[PDB]
């Protein structure tokens, strides 16, 4: 399928008009990041003498 | 097959047709002594990494 | 087109496709660069008709509903002034070393097995992304990042983000004209400093 | 340590060394208890090849 | 930055070669459309708010907070004046309550 951009939706413009909640919703969002990776070494006689 | 290790006694089993193994195929892990009949696992001989 | 390839396969094809992957892992890590600059917010609001800005003039940012490209002024001056390789190499290789998504096959062949994938957005998602960015932004103030439809006049954005920066909002409403009349004069400073070929 | 970095000075931290402790000393052969002499005198002094 | 919405916590948790937050935030919802004005001339002066914006229902002028509806009656000490009402383009008039 072609990429969804977003959600589709329209606001309406005027020079004079405001929008103000009048309620709210307390959402808790989780979100993953990467800290470290595998901490590797190698030995240099094992590798190449064996 | 001439080389330098410590050897130790291992628990493969060998076809018959088979006397030289390769876990990964760089190094040979064990081999099938020609008197004895048992197989022995070699080892480098210098491990551990300090 | 050797007559012989997989023997060289099976005894030299594995560092190609170690740093073939390594070359995947670079194109998907780029692809994933492009999203997370241009597509921070997933909301598609539609450009409203230029109407009621407070006399800011945003036809040049904004995409221009007459033509059907989706690229707007300023943007469509920025495509032209970058000319893709711009050198020998356009005679060399006849522009088929850049991206420029429609080189044949004869290009491939040309590099001896090297090849450019497109990027995974196009052109005209990115303009649409810009647009709709813009239009949230102009329209709403900062309430376009939190997720809702909060209009507002252009007037009282311009009064919090002068709030903002500490100034009252009697600075912006006595002297709105004149503010209108130096960010259009410094967009057509832009404009002719694009189009004189600097 | 001075072996592995090339250097008679080390400075603070950890260093990973390469084996220069160990050498062997002895030999050791293992063939198969095979006792007769191959015939290549019978083949080589062949009268008619 | 941290989450969708207006932040207000982030709770840390471990993880496996890496970390995840629990992001506490502040997402607005049941929108209405308003009325507004950017200054009040009352006796000849503009009004401006000190804090929030100039909102009307039907044809009762309030000031109110901008991320939440809490309507509040027009007061001296919740406005400043800052010159005449002949400059400011868009004003309305309305009177101002003083206590
Ligand atoms: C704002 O929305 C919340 C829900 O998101 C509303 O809380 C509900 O209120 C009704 C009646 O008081 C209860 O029966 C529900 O159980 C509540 N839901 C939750 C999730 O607590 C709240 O009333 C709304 N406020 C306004 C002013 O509309
Ligand atoms: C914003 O500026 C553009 C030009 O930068 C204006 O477009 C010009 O409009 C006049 C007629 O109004 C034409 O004669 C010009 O040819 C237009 N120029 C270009 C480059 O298109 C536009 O009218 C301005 N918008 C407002 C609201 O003033
Ligand atoms: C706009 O909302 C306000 C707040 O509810 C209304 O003010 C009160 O409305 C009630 C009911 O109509 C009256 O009994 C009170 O006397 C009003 N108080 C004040 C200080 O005016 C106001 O009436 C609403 N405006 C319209 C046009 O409905
Ligand atoms: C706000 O009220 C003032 C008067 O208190 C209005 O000013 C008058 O407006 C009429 C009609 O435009 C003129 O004929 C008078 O000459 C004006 N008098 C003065 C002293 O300016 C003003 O127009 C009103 N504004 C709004 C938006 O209703
Ligand atoms: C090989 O010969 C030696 C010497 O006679 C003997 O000790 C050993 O057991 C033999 N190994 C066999 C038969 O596997
Ligand atoms: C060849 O050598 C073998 C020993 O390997 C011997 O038995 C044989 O008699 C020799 N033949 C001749 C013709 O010398
Ligand atoms: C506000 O008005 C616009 C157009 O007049 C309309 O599309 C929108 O739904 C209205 N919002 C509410 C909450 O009624
Ligand atoms: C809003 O726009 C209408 C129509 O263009 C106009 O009559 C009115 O004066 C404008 N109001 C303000 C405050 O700009």
């Amino acid at each position: 399928y072609t990429m969804s951009l977003g959600a589709e939706n329209s606001v309406a413009y005027s020079n004079n008009s405001i929008a103000i909640p009048t309620n709210f919703t307390i959402s808790v969002t989780t979100e993953i990041l990467p800290v470290s990776m595998t901490k590797t070494s190698v030995d240099c006689t094992m590798y190449i003498c064996g | 097959l001439t080389g330098t290790g410590v050897l130790t006694e291992s628990n493969k089993k060998f076809l018959p047709f088979q006397q030289f193994g390769r876990d990964i195929a760089d190094t040979t892990d064990a081999v099938r002594d020609p008197q004895t009949l048992e197989i022995l696992d070699i080892t480098p001989c210098s491990f551990g990494g300090v | 087109d050797s007559t012989e390839c997989s023997n060289l396969l099976l005894q030299y094809g594995s560092f190609c496709t170690q740093l073939n992957r390594a070359l995947t892992g670079i194109a998907v890590e780029q692809d994933k660069n492009t999203q997370e600059v241009f597509a921070q917010v997933k909301q598609i609001y539609k450009t409203p008709p230029i109407k009621d800005f407070g006399g800011f003039n945003f036809s040049q940012i904004l995409p221009d509903p007459s033509k059907p490209s989706k690229r707007s002024f300023i943007e469509d001056l920025l495509f032209n002034k970058v000319t893709l390789a711009d050198a020998g190499f356009i005679k060399q290789y006849g522009d088929c070393l850049g991206d420029i998504a429609a080189r044949d096959l004869i290009c491939a062949q040309k590099f001896n097995g090297l090849t450019v994938l497109p990027p995974l957005l196009t052109d005209e998602m990115i303009a649409q992304y810009t647009s709709a960015l813009l239009a949230g932004t102009i329209t709403s103030g900062w309430t376009f990042g939190a997720g809702a439809a909060l209009q507002i006049p252009f007037a009282m954005q311009m009064a919090y983000r002068f709030n903002g920066i500490g100034v009252t909002q009697n600075v912006l409403y006595e002297n709105q004209k004149l503010i209108a009349n130096q960010f259009n004069s410094a967009i057509g400073k832009i404009q002719d400093s694009l189009s004189s070929t600097a | 340590t001075k072996c592995t970095l090339k250097s008679f000075t080390v400075e603070k931290g950890i260093y990973q060394t390469s084996n220069f402790r160990v050498q062997p000393t002895e030999s050791i052969v293992r063939f198969p208890n095979i006792t007769n002499l191959c015939p290549f005198g019978e083949v080589f002094n062949a009268t008619r090849f | 930055f941290c989450g969708k919405g207006y932040h207000l916590m982030s709770f840390p948790q471990s993880a496996p070669h890496g970390v995840v937050f629990l992001h506490v935030t502040y997402v607005p919802a049941q929108e209405k459309n308003f009325t507004t004005a950017p200054a009040i001339c009352h006796d000849g002066k503009a009004h401006f708010p000190r804090e929030g914006v100039f909102v009307s229902n039907g044809t009762h002028w309030f000031v109110t907070q901008r991320n939440f509806y809490e309507p509040q009656i027009i007061t001296t000490d919740n406005t400043f004046v800052s010159g005449n009402c002949d400059v400011v383009i868009g004003i309305v008039n309305n009177t101002v309550y003083d206590p």
